[PDB]
């Protein structure tokens, strides 16, 4: 591993494992070679130059004195070394030595040496002097990057956890999260990988190839073989494990992947891994850009993001916004609701734009149109903060969502307030879907309105207490609520237990009714049987269901018209169509 | 095709200063 001649455009050196060049040459794509090993990692274009495979790896510069000479590997020719007395290029940011070789487009790239040893500067970008004859800037990386990761090993210790945040580079997942795993299995350890989404969670099947990996399914309590292998699942579907099987696994390491996930089931989650941890029994991993003790909006990116701050169309327009349009890049855009989606992309496509909506509930069977297809925009609600990976070169972002208050206030009921203004870490992970890629434009981020801080009426917590104190361990022993999003909610320890049948139904309700947990609570803590769905038509008259502006009416299973007036109102099973659809279906005593 | 210097090789270029306007998008101008 020497020298190489990049096809000739282009010369490389292929020293530390990584390639060094330009970006003018190749742009940035594949090296083809044996055994692969070639994608963008870092690129500059003040200093022209990509360095990929590593961060960097060129160390010393020329200084002012020692004379540079230069290698002349050229397409069709031999290398031939060109002793030289190295000019100055005198710049605004600063005067960077240049030297004055003859050469033919097509060398660029061919490495210089430092009087004696080893490469000082990358040759082959300059500029031609109409007077003179030729010129080359010293160019050079300075200073080098990261390079690479190796694995720090109390991460391993059992009574320790683990927050391992860095941006929206970053390798969390295609780098560092196997080489965990791989650390892991040398230990002989039982290991749990946590996914946000399933497809999430299919992104690191990917990147997990090679490794002993299984994918466990919610429809299954538990599965233990004697094989040693790696649990991969989703948060939900380790939270309900926790719920509907006794058979838990005493995993020694857990790795949560989008720690910052605030779905009642991710609280619960790491509420339980948390505390499995301070039993001395377990080693935890949270991995997340934002951690619950971070307010930065602007964090960093491993590729230039233009912040913009302007008007953004909370609904549809007709004139003004030309720049929304004129963009002739891919977008994402951020909307509060599904209701606001619809309306925001049945404008676009009027102006001859392909938009692809995304939700919760269609995330799985919508999100593969947005690699397949091209696409010019992507309208989604807040689900695309956890993990979802776009091509994208513009992000619009209203900063603005809908938020689950459970109203104490008179008969609790649960709203969705709204549109109200994201926090600060979800305006971070927004934002952070772009400056990904190293792309000749920087990346913008166009935004509207200020974040805020305060989301302690948010019902999740409530929620995912619901969930965290109905999980059941080898006691005396409470499962509360992570450190920093304990003081969330004011809610005593283990006032939500329910016992036996009560319990029981609490975990079907949102199993197999689907119901939301602060819903499925209220009924289950009622006394009311699963099966029993009368509860639906015995509330107030407030409490009335409507759908496209008319009142609901279900014909139940006995062949009786009822009007849906659930006794509890829990505002998240008739926010959207599907959602209402699955309510009624319920209702109805379908499922 | 190694990182080697080469004392056989040969001596050229001219040395002068000269104020360069650098810009992003390309390399180097005047």
């Amino acid at each position: 591993e020497g020298v190489y001649r990049i096809m000739q455009v282009g010369v490389g050196i292929h020293m530390e494992g990584v390639f060094h060049t330009m970006w003018h040459v190749t742009r940035g794509s594949v090296i083809c070679h044996e055994t692969g090993r070639l994608e963008p990692s870092w690129a500059d274009v003040r200093n022209d130059m990509i360095s990929y495979g590593g961060g960097w790896r060129l160390g010393d510069k020329w200084d002012k004195e020692e004379d540079v000479q230069v290698l002349a590997i050229e397409p069709g020719k031999n290398p031939k070394h060109v002793q030289t007395k190295p000019g100055l290029f005198k710049t605004l940011t600063g005067e960077i030595g240049a030297v004055t070789l003859d050469f033919k487009p097509g060398t660029a790239g061919s490495p210089i040496i430092n009087k004696k040893g080893k490469v000082i500067g990358l040759y082959g970008n300059g500029v031609v002097t109409k007077s003179g004859d030729y010129v080359s800037a010293i160019t050079q990386a300075e200073r080098i990057g990261e390079p690479d990761y190796e694995v720090d090993e109390d991460i391993f210790r059992k009574k320790r956890l683990t927050i391992m945040d860095l941006h929206p580079g970053a390798g969390k997942t295609k780098r560092i999260l196997p080489s965990i795993v791989r650390e892991a299995l040398k230990r002989r350890l039982r290991t749990l990988i946590l996914a946000p989404t399933r497809v999430v969670a299919a992104e690191m099947e990917e990147a997990l190839r090679g490794l002993p990996i299984r994918y466990q399914t919610p429809a299954v309590k538990s599965e233990h073989t004697g094989r040693e292998i790696v649990d991969l699942m989703c948060h939900a579907t380790f939270t309900t494990r926790l719920l509907s099987s006794t058979r838990v696994p005493n995993y020694n390491l857990i790795v949560m992947d989008e720690a910052h996930f605030t779905d009642p089931c991710s609280v619960a989650a790491r509420g339980y891994i948390s505390t499995r941890v301070e039993m001395g029994e377990a080693a935890a991993i949270f991995m997340t850009a934002t951690p619950p003790g971070s307010i930065d909006p602007f964090p960093q990116s491993n590729s230039p993001i233009e912040d913009i701050e302007r008007e953004i169309p909370e609904r549809s327009w007709n004139t003004g916004f030309d720049w929304i349009t004129d963009y002739q890049g891919k977008t994402v855009w951020f909307v509060p609701s599904i209701k606001a989606g619809n309306d925001i992309a049945n404008c676009l496509r009027k102006s001859g734009k392909k938009v692809i909506q995304l939700s919760r509930k269609t995330f799985d069977t919508e999100y593969p149109k947005t690699k397949l297809t091209d696409w010019d925009f992507v309208v989604t609600t807040d689900i695309s903060e956890m993990g979802a990976n776009f091509r994208a070169g513009r992000v619009i972002d209203p900063r603005r969502c809908l938020k689950p208050v459970i109203l104490t206030d008179g008969p609790e009921r649960v709203i969705l307030a709204g549109p109200i203004p994201v926090t600060p870490a979800s305006a971070a992970q927004r934002r952070g879907r772009i400056g990904r890629n190293p792309a000749q434009e920087d990346d913008q981020y166009v935004f509207s309105g200020d974040p805020l801080k305060n989301d302690e009426d948010h019902a999740h917590w409530t929620e995912a207490k619901m969930l965290l104190d109905n999980i059941y361990t080898p006691e005396g022993i409470i499962p509360t609520l992570f450190g920093p999003e304990r003081e969330k909610t004011q809610a005593i320890d283990g006032e939500f237990r329910l016992r036996g049948e009560q319990r029981k139904t609490f975990v079907e309700l949102m199993r197999r009714g689907d119901l939301p947990v602060w819903l499925s609570y209220k009924v289950a803590s009622a006394g009311i049987s699963y099966k029993d769905r009368e509860w639906c038509f015995t509330g107030e008259r407030n409490n009335q269901i409507l759908e496209e502006n008319m009142e609901v009416e279900i014909w139940t299973r006995e062949g009786e018209k009822k009007k849906l007036r659930p006794k509890w109102l829990d505002a998240r099973v008739y926010a959207d169509p599907m959602a209402l659809k699955d309510f009624k279906e319920f209702a109805s005593g379908r499922k | 095709a190694n990182v080697q210097w080469d004392e056989m090789a040969d001596i050229t270029g001219s040395s002068p200063i000269i104020e360069v306007k650098q810009d992003e998008d390309g390399s180097f101008s005047i």
